[PDB]
């Protein structure tokens, strides 16, 4: 079990750069090459660039060409990558790579980060809960449930009665609007009966916000 | 078209080989991992003692297996150490004088002119002390007496010309080495 | 001319029907040439001596025949004739092998069929009958299962020492003796060859092998050599055409001297040459260089054969 | 530049099942490949390297084979563990490149979703957007079918679905349509429907709101 | 009607033992030479030893790395060809060929190549 | 002494691409050749003086200068792809050595 460390993670606006560590130890950082790795969200993987032992060769990927920067320092062993000129779709998580030679495959990874680009700024979600009605009414079954709207940047989770309602609920991959805030919602199916008596509180859990959020759910009626 | 010859170095007939040697905690030098006296010069006596020190090369050292089935008792993790180096078993080293310009009696021309058999080639190559890969001037030596056997001292090496991937008891000796004589044959 | 053939002189390489068949005789210079180039020659001496019963040389012909050393420089060559072919051109006398010869050491004998050696004295040749080969050290002929067939191939067959030769301008005899007293200097310390005495001496050692390069002339035996210098002149003489015309075989006797003194059938640039050209019969030359001449101690020499080739040698006990 | 492609874009099996997943090439590239996995949440792993050769640590029953423009990986046993995306990568020349890699799906019977539809909220109107919501409950295959008609009429570009991942225990997918309108066109309506077409819906299935009746 | 058929091997943990047998049938036994030749997944070949016939005797010889651990001897009724090996280390996990020259003779024009079996010498 | 082999070497299909054992041992001997699918065992193609046994086409040759063997093949063809070895003796006249190995594709 080869060990690696890393360090950088967060969110960056339009323009700036950005700079992410990886340390290493057990193994002779001499006789060794690093290589980086990053993953779209919900797309594959892509190769970024390597440096060797010595810093004499270093390779760089097409797409990103002239723009990185890899180095390393053998005395406390750690390589650091720069990222200059920014734009808003290099959004991926980033994994840190070792290899022998500049050219075999990799063997070891590290546990990567989340780097995130956009052009906003902080801000914590209000929720508007959804209310179960008698048009869902099918087999004295319904659903209900919290859609938590405008926030960026992640992450944001749910918790129903404070984990007491933890079975049967469902919270979905959020997406991107195109004004640029993450958003998504959770929902569970219950019985119609507990929607007279049995009220629920969801609570959202969004730390970066400092604020916590709290919202019970009421029925509505569709029939007029 | 005759060259004009500048000085000259020796390109050896390389041929690359690699060890590798697996040593348990109560090995001796295995305590918390491979100790820090380790470097990339520096070499290891468990290896196969026929290795020549002189010899050029290149050593490194790794956590490796830990467990009952590598053959370490108490479940200790190991420390593997690794060396890869190349030699000449025919000798036939060839003597290479970059052609800087040319004059009648295409760019970045040499000549590679064989010692043994005396025969005259063509073909570029790099200047005297860069290792590019995939060119001539991989290994520089600067006597022929240096080149016979590759000594650590007068020659120039890109350790990743020799390639190496471990496995619980030996490594792979992968080659990215490149002949002279299949560069030189064709157009001679 | 002197182009290196990496191929057959005239006829390609043959299959044969049955071991039992008969070697005819033939008449044609073009005829025998052809017959070279498929080694029936040595097919012929295996039955005369040996005893042996089928063709040699399947599929593969004179252009896969062993040499050793496996270095050789006259193989090349297609126009040149090895000393098993001068034999069936009335030019020598290959002899049977006798137990006072001594077989030289260093080559590959293992599963040999037949194999000459050049002799101070003359050519020995040594040979295996049907269903056996020879062991490594090359005494004794043991049964083989790789022969059943009787039609062995080409590579069964080994010719020891790099050696061809030509017709020879005779030579008045009272030279070979007074060139024979010059060559006694070159190799003093050496007593006898192959049983034969060089020099005279009273008690020598065991036999050892030498290497030496030499020339035959005829008379009591050869002239062997330790510096000497060579030259290859060029004649073309009418031996040097050799003809056939496709599809049956080669052209018979008659029609062959016609073309050789009338000039009234096809051939190429030197043969249009020299005697002029009007299917037909077109004839061509040959892949040699030619004819050559050797100088040793100044009065140079045309000799019958030159070569190279491994010997027997003693020295006196001191 | 060189490309690298996979072949199929997704499989799926059951238990035991034996399974090919190919990675061809524009150019030989010798015996310079590797391939790799990642469950899901997880950096990399690798398997096979050199083309031939497994990698210390790995269960044997992985396989690959192959040369030039033809390689071709074999998981002769499948279990669900094995379920990941698996990429192949070569290494002959600079610059390297992945692949589009392969997904691996748990194989199941076909279920019924159902079509539940929400009028938006209140609060939402005093605030002023218009949020309209279709969600979908347990269907398989993937494959799903969601159209919107408001007052029989057709948009574009203005819905979006995510898809909850693979269930582990019933393998179960769901989903979500929403439509985010101005509050002036949430006035300009009368009927919004929601419509599913499924591969394992007998016949297309749609349910609706009214604004005036909420 | 030729054929060559190796077995004996298996798996063996570094400092054991085992025999191995060539057996071939449809042809005679008694004149050939054999050797032995193996080869690990990633390496080429590699010379170990050979034995010889009645003929001149059946002398034997093996190379320095194998010299002093292994050894090589056949049987003319049985006409099976055996190999023995003993202090088996790391460095000998392989696949194993037995080589022997029929119609092309000579004592290194092998043609003959057997099915082969497989020797794996770790822990 | 020693006989060292190319390590691979490719050639696409429609030409003749060559071959080349080097060793000082072959002044007086020659090599033989053997081929090798990857997966099966090998199987001879060249021994003796150009000698290529029943089974073997004619479109293969080999030749020998100084002390360098060459194995040569015309016409390549995509399913001749394989590995080679060359085989000889030594100078002590009791051994067998084998070289290296070139691994020929074809393209
Ligand atoms: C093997 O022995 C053979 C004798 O059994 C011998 O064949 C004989 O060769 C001589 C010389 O060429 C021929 O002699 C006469 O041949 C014709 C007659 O057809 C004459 O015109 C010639 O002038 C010549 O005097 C024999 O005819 C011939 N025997 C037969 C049956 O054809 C072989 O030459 C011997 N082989 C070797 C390699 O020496
Ligand atoms: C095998 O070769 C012998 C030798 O030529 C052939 O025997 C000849 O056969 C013909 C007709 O059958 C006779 O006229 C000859 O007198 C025979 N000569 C001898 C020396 O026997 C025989 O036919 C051949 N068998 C084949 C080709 O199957």
């Amino acid at each position: 079990q080869v060990q690696l460390v890393q360090s950088g993670g967060g969110v960056v606006k339009t323009g700036r750069s950005q700079r992410v560590s990886c340390a290493t130890s057990g193994f002779t950082f001499s006789s060794y090459a690093i290589h980086w790795v990053r993953q779209a969200p919900g797309k594959g993987l892509e190769w970024v660039a390597v440096i060797s032992y010595d810093g004499s060769n270093k390779y760089y990927a097409d797409s990103v060409k002239g723009r990185f920067t890899i180095s390393r320092d053998s005395s406390k062993n750690t390589v650091y990558l720069q990222m200059n000129s920014l734009r808003t779709e290099d959004t991926a998580v980033y994994y840190c790579a070792r290899s022998q030679a500049s050219w075999q495959a990799f063997d070891y990874w590290g546990q990567g980060t989340l780097v995130t680009v956009s052009s906003a700024s902080t801000k914590g979600p209000s929720v508007f809960p959804l209310a179960p009605s008698s048009k869902s009414t099918s087999g004295g079954t319904a659903a209900l449930g919290c859609l938590v709207k405008d926030y960026f940047p992640e992450p944001v989770t749910v918790s129903w009665n404070s984990g007491a309602l933890t079975s049967g609920v469902h919270t979905f991959p959020a997406v991107l609007q195109s004004s640029g805030l993450y958003s998504l919602s959770s929902v569970v199916t219950v019985p119609s009966s507990s929607l007279g008596t049995q009220t629920y509180i969801c609570n959202v859990n969004h730390k970066p916000s400092n604020t916590k959020v709290d919202k019970k759910v009421e029925p509505k009626s569709c029939d007029k | 078209l005759k060259c004009k010859k500048s000085s000259s170095y020796f390109v050896p007939d390389a041929r690359s080989r690699c060890t590798s040697v697996r040593r348990c905690r109560w090995a001796g030098d295995c305590q918390s991992g491979c100790p820090p006296h380790f470097t990339s010069n520096s070499f290891s006596d468990d290896w196969a003692g026929k290795m020549d020190r002189a010899g050029l090369g290149f050593s490194g050292c790794s956590d490796g297996c830990g467990g009952a089935a590598c053959g370490c008792f108490n479940a200790a993790p190991s420390c593997i150490f690794w060396r890869k180096w190349v030699e000449n078993p025919h000798g036939i080293i060839w003597k290479v004088s970059p052609c800087v310009a040319w004059v009648p009696s295409l760019t970045d021309l040499c000549e590679i002119e064989e010692l043994k058999s005396k025969k005259l080639a063509l073909a570029p190559c790099n200047q005297a002390g860069m290792g590019v890969v995939g060119k001539v001037g991989e290994i520089q030596c600067s006597s022929e007496e240096s080149a016979r056997t590759i000594k650590k001292d007068g020659c120039i090496w890109n350790a990743d010309l020799v390639g190496i991937e471990l496995r619980v008891d030996d490594a792979v000796c992968y080659s990215k080495i490149t002949s002279v004589e299949a560069v030189a044959n064709y157009s001679a | 001319d002197g182009i290196q053939d990496s191929g057959p002189i005239i006829c390609a390489g043959p299959i044969h029907s049955n071991k039992s068949a008969d070697i005819p005789h033939l008449l044609g210079y073009s005829e025998k040439i052809c017959q070279i180039d498929r080694l029936i020659h040595v097919s012929s001496w295996l039955r005369n001596h040996s005893q042996f019963q089928g063709y040699v040389g399947q599929r593969g012909g004179r252009s896969q025949v062993s040499y050793y050393p496996a270095e050789n420089s006259y193989s090349r060559w297609s126009g040149l004739l090895s000393p098993c072919d001068a034999d069936w051109l009335g030019m020598l006398v290959v002899k049977k092998a006798k137990g006072s010869d001594m077989i030289v050491p260093g080559p590959s004998y293992k599963g040999k069929v037949f194999f000459e050696r050049p002799t101070f004295d003359g050519y020995v040749g040594w040979g295996c009958g049907s269903g056996k080969s020879r062991t490594e050290s090359g005494e004794l002929c043991s049964s083989d299962s790789g022969t059943s067939s009787g039609l062995l191939p080409s590579d069964r067959v080994l010719w020891i020492g790099d050696v061809a030769c030509q017709p020879m301008t005779p030579i008045p005899e009272e030279t070979f003796l007074e060139l024979k007293s010059f060559s006694q200097s070159e190799f003093p310390d050496i007593c006898k060859i192959d049983g034969i005495v060089f020099n005279q001496c009273e008690g020598e050692s065991l036999p050892q092998p030498f290497d030496v390069a030499w020339m035959d002339v005829g008379h009591s035996h050869k002239i062997i050599m330790r510096e000497h210098k060579t030259k290859w002149v060029q004649e073309s003489s009418s031996k040097d055409f050799v003809c056939y015309k496709e599809g049956t075989g080669p052209c018979s006797e008659s029609e062959e001297k016609t073309c050789k003194t009338s000039g009234s059938c096809r051939g190429d640039m030197q043969f249009c040459k020299v005697a002029g050209c009007e299917a037909k019969c077109r004839c061509s030359l040959v892949h040699k260089p030619g004819e050559v001449v050797v100088s040793y101690g100044g009065m140079r020499v045309r000799p019958k054969c030159y070569g190279f080739s491994r010997m027997m040698a003693t020295l006196e006990v001191n | 530049d060189i490309q690298m492609t996979q072949s199929p874009s997704s499989l799926s099996a059951s238990v035991g099942d034996r399974v090919t997943i190919t990675c061809r090439a524009s150019q030989g590239v010798g015996t310079d490949l590797a391939w790799y996995q990642q469950k899901p949440g997880k950096a990399p792993n690798r398997l096979i390297f050199a083309a031939s050769n497994l990698q210390s640590g790995v269960p044997s029953r992985f396989s690959g084979s192959g040369s030039g423009t033809e390689f071709t990986l074999t998981i002769s046993s499948l279990q669900p563990e094995d379920f990941a995306t698996y990429y192949c990568l070569h290494h002959n020349s600079f610059p390297l490149a992945f692949g589009g890699g392969t997904k691996v799906e748990i194989k199941r019977t076909v279920a019924a979703p159902s079509v539940f539809i929400f009028p938006p909220s209140d609060e939402q109107l005093k605030s002023g957007t218009a949020s309209v919501v279709c969600l979908l409950n347990n269907f398989y295959p993937r494959e799903a079918k969601v159209q919107w008609k408001v007052d029989n009429a057709l948009q574009s570009g203005n819905s979006q679905e995510s898809v909850t991942e693979q269930d582990s225990k019933d393998s179960t997918y769901s989903l979500s349509s929403t439509l985010t309108l101005s509050k002036a066109d949430y006035e300009k309506h009368k009927v919004y429907a929601c419509e599913v077409t499924h591969q394992g819906l007998s016949s297309p299935v749609t349910k609706s709101f009214n604004r005036g009746e909420c």
